[PDB]
């Protein structure tokens, strides 16, 4: 939950051991790797934790 | 989109008095022999 | 049914040379394609099974009255067993063989402007199987060498990698390439598995199964030619000879 | 889907040959595909862009800033005409100023077309022997080629007959009225709640109701050049007398329809707009398009349905639409047309009359099977939206034969009954609207929004700004054709002249078949009541002992800026004469050859003024009385 | 040059 | 069945790659600009404008001299852009008023009918509210377009102006005068690559009413969209102000395009906006990248990427074809998202044709599904849940431009004198709404011989103290002209008689929120009406007390919903011919009788 | 019957070896048009010059 | 303004 | 008519 002035950035660390992680959200959201441009809002993401 | 004629005599002459009349008349003659076969067959076998 | 039974490039090309163009077209009006329909499949469901009509089904469908429609009907006949409804083409074109239409300039048809992208899209290629795609690529190759568009054919294949992997390897002017080819192009045949008399949900699958069960009936009927039993009864013109080659090849 | 054998006969049964052959396929980038017609209504790019060009033409010729600046002067001039109560035009009313702007622009274009027809008739009569030679000798050639030959053998001053040539030579007063430009930035919806104060009326007098705004936004005027009318006239004419009769017959019909178009805005009802229905799926296997044409300048509409390769049409009356359906009863049938088809609706404005639209529809229906779907749509949409004749010469010839038939006395549509009935419907609608508005709001408010002064286009007392390009000895001549008249009664003509000089003398002359009048005046910035006329039931006038159907008024003035001619009927709602036909126009004949004679004000003398006949003057020098 | 502008310009110069 | 000829006749056409299709467009825009704005008229009226500006009492360092070539060129560009933007705001305010009148029917339309397309819903709403313009098609918008809303044409403004005047080591008065007459080569290059875009409220109602379910939501969306558009236009004027050459859009195509392997690259550089778009079309795959126009410390024009949609290679080799976009960055992004989603069921020709037509001619695609998705994405990009945080980017664009202005001037002040730098890079031309500007009002309403000229006061994107003045030119030697300012509580009538000279009417103060206190009530905008007999020209001037007034944060959807201001009172008029002395002042509506806002009664 | 002998660069056509463009391609969209033979183009091109 | 019209109005004003 | 023209003409006429 965000109660500040503007949009915030949350860092997720899933480790390096798991093969795939699937992220689903209650509402569409944006996720991207560190120091990379953000994409349009989607519902589900598939990620490789070693990324 | 076709015309109707009272007889085959009017039909064959009208096509003759038209552009490419010679080619038209050749087709109309074949239709005539076909119509003659149709008359004999249908009179023999009414449906 | 006869066209779908050909299993080699030699047999398929030989059949296309013998058959005329009137077999590729159909005189039944049919329906229109690309229409969402509800069909009845009672062996599986009580409700109506949704599906979409296409040009690849084995049922005759209304087709456009142009060269694009004529080529789509020829490829549909090769890959599905039935063509489309394009009437009043003319007896001069209808007498000639399917191969002659595809690879001869003497017929008079102009096919240079044809684009393989929309033809593959219209003749739905995402719904074809491996054997159907190979036959379509044969027709594209024959057309391309007819109008001298070999370079365009190569670029189209390079754009679509899966098509390149299964593309048959033969030069349309050389008969040695047809002999050496060992692709399997048969869509119907005697099945090693157990083929039953049951319906399939899709329009394409149901029609394909009807052709498959029909071929089994024809295979065991009196119209089939058993070479091992009556090879001396065929005429000398149509007897299988290695010296035999396609005309002009 | 069709090939031909080499060394075969090139003749074909069909007379109209499609650019795409029997195979119905044209290789893109070839010459045949380049000369193919383009869809203007269906294509969004061409329809969007076409409106841009038409808007530019209207704005370049008529400027909104200029019209607003001249409102004060026009109001003063219209007040200078001392008109009986219940007949004055008060330009301070917002609604009354609007209708004058539409009327003035529409009348000027119609008036200019009549002038051009008059010179054309003069040139034809001058070369009677050679005109009759061309008409009789050549009959197998196309109507366009015959029109070119006629315009060459005469001093037509406009030799080109093509659409590009017609647009090249066209005056600023001819460009059609573009409705949306007139109604831009104009107040709508003044709310005065139970206030009869003089200030409350003044602000309400300054606005218009929303119904008038819709009418203007769906208004476009049609004016047919005399060069386009010559092809239908010369397609079956055997003599110059027959040809002149056809030319006058067509313009009489165009005269009546243009008057009807203005009355639609005056009545106080929303005029419908033409539209096209296309299927939702652009890449549809089964293609159908529907066209519903609602000509504002006319009395009969047309619905054209093209289903596959079959063309069907229906002509319907624009009066009597009491029910919820827009279409009235159908007068001519050409198949079954379904107006309930669902799809995208695209609105367009026609630039051809109902007769011209109907003429092409019959021609296309005759050649439904010979032409491809693209050619049928392209030719129809080009003519309707651009007034562009088809490139197919065989198709063009058939259209003009049908155009002649619908105009001639053997027409399947009896236009006089429908034009008369539309007039009765319009006046009944105006009466119903006025009394309906009289109950809802006050009688003063009703007169503000729906005025009873205006009524018909030529019944309304309008002004025509004149343009002068000929100057002789420092005196510029301004021309104005008096007549013909569609109504009978007493009519007054006035002239207003503004010039830079503090004092000056300007001369006005009125030419008949016998001689001129030679009035001389010196007043400025005020109408002068130059000449007064009376009109018979048949539309003829006994001017100085001779029956006349039209006169030429010429105004000479030095260093002038603007000359305006005003016109007003004595009684409101002057009754209309019967529209003339081919028989009426050839029954009687008048000579307009005398209208080109001009005088030199600089060399005029006192004894020269007055009514003088041609015998008094010598050969040439129509200014000096001594022979 | 408009009619109204000419009329008022002449009136201003004369009166 | 069909032959297939009609389908090819209605296919979209490439209007950028086709050189025939680029020449035709450029001619029409040039013709449209010259007809409405003439170079002869503007140049001749230069002296009249110069005396008007000077007659306004402006402190030193805060006054503009149109005697300078650069100051004059900047003003005509500013006046043209402001007039078009101002006209759109009045149209929007009128549209909001009609919706509020019929909120009951509008609410029913927004709720009951949801299966119809965006265009169909807009047409039903426009018909119900009885708006002046009832057409949502491209042709209808073009037909019902005022003279002032025509986009400004770059090369037309820069035509025939002296460039590159050389005086050497001279401080003489005459040399200064000849130096000021010319303009620098940089400003000429900027004007040659400048084209403006002003979107109509009818075009905005489709995105606004695609998901709305209440009249308040529909009104709030309309206000939120136009807040972004005005901020983007303000950035556009500031870009030409600083001493930098603006980048201009181009398309890269193969030198020898192949039939079956062809690729297209589009680089959109919206002059009115803080972000750009790069779109690549290879095969049936579309990839887009949204970059930031600020920064760009390196030689490459593109800044950091703020939204990714794939990999776009901007280093491709091919022919370069140049164009100016008629759509905003939001509209271009909205279409490229819909095209990406619907790339499978569209052909190559449809993908290129639909994209080029929208960017170059502001033409929406004829596909119904494509249009619905485009407007759904347009609403998302301008809402509070947008993938792009606009307020951050517009703010960063402002700081980047001011930094460039300082370093460009300081670089020149070293190379030449202070006077030379000042005449080439003015400090009084910062921002479109910050600068002192004039509005040539037009009037088509005459009440009892009095022509009415309407003007919209605000809304304000800057805070401080503002001053408004009028210049009235009338053919008569002596006249009496009135100015009426309408608020919510009541209107204020003043009477003046001075002619051919600016006269201050209103002194206003606006706070951080952008809301002024007009006679004890908070207002966000006011209406000024001027009544003159036989007027020839009426101009309204605006200026801020301090130079470069600080900015006011742009308002999003929730800001517009929170505060509601009534605009119904802007419609009523007064009749000056029936005015009295006792009726001249600030009076409220409860004083007046019903329907007569002229006499106190 | 004139032989200039001037050196000329080789031209690569948009149509290809078949010398005819493929339907619905980028090349067919950028092919030159005939502005004289087509009446719609010629009738227009008169209008713009008159307006100018 | 046209040249003739300017000359004409200047003549009116002076004389 | 322009603003600068009107101001010049009024000066000429009134003087």
């Amino acid at each position: 939950l965000n109660t500040g002035a503007g949009a915030a950035n949350i860092t997720f660390n899933f480790g390096q051991i798991a093969e795939t992680v699937i992220l689903k959200g209650s509402v569409p959201f944006q996720l991207a790797r560190l120091n990379q441009p953000m994409p349009a809002a989607r519902f589900t993401y598939k990620l490789r934790p070693l990324d | 989109n076709v015309n109707y004629y009272s007889s085959f005599d009017e039909f064959i002459i009208s096509q003759y008095h038209a552009q490419d009349g010679i080619n038209r008349v050749s087709t109309c003659v074949i239709l005539g022999l076909a119509l003659q076969a149709y008359d004999q067959m249908r009179r023999a076998l009414p449906v | 049914m006869d066209v779908l039974s050909k299993g080699s490039l030699k047999e398929l090309l030989a059949h296309l040379e013998k058959t005329p163009l009137e077999e590729a077209i159909s005189y039944r009006i049919g329906t229109v394609p690309y229409q969402n329909v509800l069909i009845s499949r009672n062996e599986y469901y009580n409700q109506l099974y949704p599906d979409t009509t296409s040009l690849i089904d084995g049922v005759s469908r209304e087709g456009q009255r142009n060269v694009n429609g004529l080529i789509m009907s020829i490829i549909s006949y090769v890959v599905s067993g039935s063509g489309h409804y394009i009437p009043n083409i003319g007896f001069m074109l209808l007498r000639r063989s399917i191969l002659d239409i595809l690879t001869k300039h003497d017929t008079g048809l102009v096919t240079n402007n044809l684009n393989y992208g929309i033809i593959a899209r219209n003749l739905t290629v995402s719904k074809m199987n491996c054997e159907q795609r190979k036959r379509m690529l044969i027709c594209f190759k024959l057309l391309a060498y007819k109008d001298g568009n070999q370079n365009d054919y190569e670029i189209y294949l390079n754009q679509n990698i899966p098509l390149k992997q299964i593309a048959p390897n033969f030069i349309p002017g050389d008969m040695r390439t047809v002999i050496h080819n060992q692709d399997q192009l048969a869509i119907v045949g005697i099945p090693a598995y157990r083929l039953t008399q049951s319906t399939e949900l899709s329009i394409r699958d149901d029609n394909a199964k009807s052709y498959k069960l029909g071929y089994v009936d024809w295979y065991n009927s009196n119209s089939f030619l058993r070479e091992r039993s009556e090879f001396n009864l065929i005429r000398l013109k149509d007897r299988d000879t290695k010296y035999g080659k396609l005309n002009g090849w | 889907a069709w090939v031909t054998q080499a060394y075969s006969s090139g003749l074909s049964q069909n007379s109209i040959i499609s650019l795409t052959g029997n195979d119905r396929t044209v290789a893109d980038g070839t010459f045949n595909s380049m000369i193919m017609p383009r869809a203007v209504i269906a294509n969004e790019r061409e329809h969007f862009m076409k409106t841009r060009i038409d808007k530019i033409e209207h704005d370049l010729n008529r400027s909104a800033k200029q019209e607003m600046m001249d409102r004060q002067s026009l109001a003063e001039d219209y007040n200078a005409l001392n008109l009986a109560v219940g007949q004055e035009i008060k330009l301070d009313i917002a609604t009354q100023h609007q209708l004058n702007r539409l009327g003035s622009a529409m009348y000027k274009a119609d008036h200019e077309r009549e002038t051009e027809l008059t010179d054309l008739i003069n040139r034809i009569r001058e070369n009677e022997v050679t005109v009759n030679g061309i008409l009789e000798n050549q009959k197998a050639i196309t109507a366009a080629e015959r029109a070119d030959l006629l315009l060459e053998v005469v001093a037509s001053t406009a030799k080109s007959v093509s659409a590009a040539g017609r647009a090249a030579a066209d005056g600023s007063g001819v460009v059609p009225v573009f409705g949306p430009s007139v109604a831009n930035g104009i107040k709508v919806g003044i709310d005065i709640a139970d206030s009869v104060a003089e200030a409350a009326i003044a602000v309400k007098e300054s606005g218009i109701i929303t119904q008038l705004n819709d009418v203007y936004h769906a208004f476009q005027s049609v004016h047919v050049a005399p060069n386009d009318v010559i092809k239908p006239a010369a397609v079956v004419a055997g003599t110059s007398t027959e040809l002149i009769g056809n030319l006058q017959a067509i313009y009489s019909r165009l005269r009546s329809h243009s008057d009807i178009g203005f009355k639609k805005a005056t009545v106080g009802d929303v005029i419908p707009n033409s539209y096209m229905i296309k299927p939702v799926n652009s890449t549809e296997y089964a293609s159908w398009q529907l066209y519903v044409i609602h000509p504002v300048q006319g009395s009969l509409g047309l619905v054209v349905q093209l289903m596959g390769d079959a063309l069907t049409y229906n002509v319907f009356a624009q009066y009597g639409n009491t029910s919820a359906s827009e279409f009235g009863k159908t007068v001519l049938t050409g198949g079954a047309t379904n107006t309930a088809l669902e799809g995208t609706k695209v609105k367009f404005q026609t630039k051809v009359t109902a007769q011209q639209a109907l003429a092409l529809t019959m021609a296309l229906k005759d050649a439904a099977s010979m032409l491809s779907q693209g050619e049928l749509i392209g030719y129809f949409e080009q003519y309707i939206n651009l007034a562009l004749e088809p490139d197919n010469l065989s198709l063009q010839d058939n259209m003009h034969k049908y155009h002649h038939l619908l105009t001639s006395q053997n027409s399947p549509i009896d236009w006089n009954y429908h034009d008369e009935e539309m007039h009765k419907w319009l006046d009944s609608r105006k009466t119903t609207n006025y009394d309906a508005m009289q109950k809802k709001d006050g009688t003063v408010i009703a007169d503000i929004h729906i005025p009873k002064v205006f009524n018909d286009l030529r019944n309304t007392t309008l002004h025509c700004k004149l343009e002068g390009k000929q100057t002789i000895a420092g005196y510029t001549v301004y021309e104005y054709l008096i007549g013909p008249w569609a109504h009978y009664g007493d009519i007054d003509y006035s002239v207003v002249v503004d010039t830079l000089n503090e004092e000056t003398k300007w001369y006005c002359e009125v030419i008949g078949i016998d001689g001129h009048l030679l009035i001389e005046k010196s007043v400025q910035h005020k109408p002068e009541k130059i000449l007064e006329l009376t009109v018979n039931d048949s539309g003829v006038t006994s001017f100085n002992g001779r029956n006349h159907d039209r006169l030429k008024l010429k105004v000479y003035v030095k260093d002038s800026l603007s000359v305006k001619v005003f016109r007003n009927w004595i009684g409101i709602n002057a009754p209309r004469v019967k529209t003339k036909m081919f028989n009426d126009h050839i029954g009687v004949k008048y000579d307009y050859s005398h209208f080109d004679k001009n005088i030199s004000p600089a060399h005029l003398t006192l004894t020269d003024l007055g009514w003088h006949t041609w015998d008094q003057y010598n050969a040439g020098n129509w200014t000096n009385i001594k022979p | 040059l408009s009619e109204t502008e000419l009329r008022a310009l002449k009136k201003l110069s004369t009166t």
